[PDB]
DNA sequence: GATGTGGCGCAATCCTTAACGGACTG
DNA sequence: CCAGTCCGTTAAGGATTGCGCCACAT
């Protein structure tokens, strides 16, 4: 962007689209100098939109995923958010690979899995994401987690 | 805060439950550590008194051996 | 059937106030010995064990040697 | 009589972990 | 920018704890 969007842009801007709608942002770019048309709907579309629900996942979500991704798989993300009112892609994504996917364990973490995380984090480092290639069933965020408050 | 906001009356409910779990376990804990000191201390005496009779009996045989005629 | 605006009630509070935090320290500082006694028995218990099975061995041992015996 | 204990509800604090918000790659 | 991936950092809430009133035991 420009600059960083101030307590008042985002503000004038909500009430902008809330009176013009969300097509004319030739206009409500007017309003706000030192912001192009695009960003403008992209400030509001990914971000003031009040509608973007950011709480929990209900059942009903959770399962809709499911069914989605067992059918057409893991991607495609966007279009499946289309399916989940509120929701992005992003989110489904994340949701999916790490509390919906199957394959994720949700068993106590034990020994062994402990050692060779302590074992490769001497060595590799935060690379998470490599230290879950010898994870049968974790996410590289419950690995990253586990450690942080766990080891100390 | 004002106390009589619905938002109060279920926070307090929430965490008098959470309180009384954690001291209920708490309680459970430091109750199942207790027995397992009274069990290893009965083991104990169990084990110190089978070292005594072995420790007692070898000593009385290494004697009636080396105590052997010939 | 009491006042609880009392200068008495106030003393009698701090009084037990007190014997609570004595109560709950003292507590809190047995369930700890309790609990690193448990851990040296633990320790002790195996040491003996290892006693126990040497001793039986030697007894053993010992045993054989008699019935073993030119007779 | 006096002092010790075990419950309980607050309310400040700590800890766990989902998932948020940047930064990066193709 | 898009569509995927990574990762550090948050934050809503349960988990702990210390505090003081209280009923009841030693
Ligand atoms: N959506």
């Amino acid at each position: 962007g420009k600059t960083r969007w101030t307590r008042e842009e985002d503000e004038k801007l909500k009430k902008l689209v809330e009176q013009n709608g969300t097509d004319d942002w030739k206009v409500i770019a007017n309003y706000l100098p030192n912001r192009t048309d695009v960003q403008c709907q992209h400030r509001w579309q990914k971000v003031l939109n009040p509608e973007l629900i950011k709480g929990p996942w209900t059942k009903e979500e959770d399962q809709r995923v499911i069914k989605l991704v067992q059918k057409y798989g893991p991607k495609r993300w966007s279009v499946i958010a289309k399916h989940l009112k509120g929701r992005i892609g992003k989110q489904c994504r994340e949701r999916w690979h790490n509390h919906l996917n199957p394959e994720v364990k949700k068993t106590s973490w034990t020994e062994e899995e402990d050692r060779i995380i302590y074992q490769a984090h001497k060595r590799l480092g935060n690379r998470w994401a490599e230290i879950a290639k010898l994870l049968p069933g974790r996410t590289d965020n419950a690995i990253k987690n586990h450690w942080n408050s766990t080891m100390r | 805060v004002d106390k009589h906001s619905d938002e109060y009356k279920i926070r307090r409910e929430r965490n008098n439950i959470a309180v009384r779990k954690s001291r209920d376990k708490a309680k459970m804990r430091n109750l199942e550590t207790q027995h397992k000191v009274l069990e290893l201390t009965a083991e104990n005496e169990r084990l110190q008194k089978k070292v005594e009779q072995l420790s007692r009996e070898l000593s009385t045989l290494r004697n009636l051996f080396k105590q052997l005629p010939e």
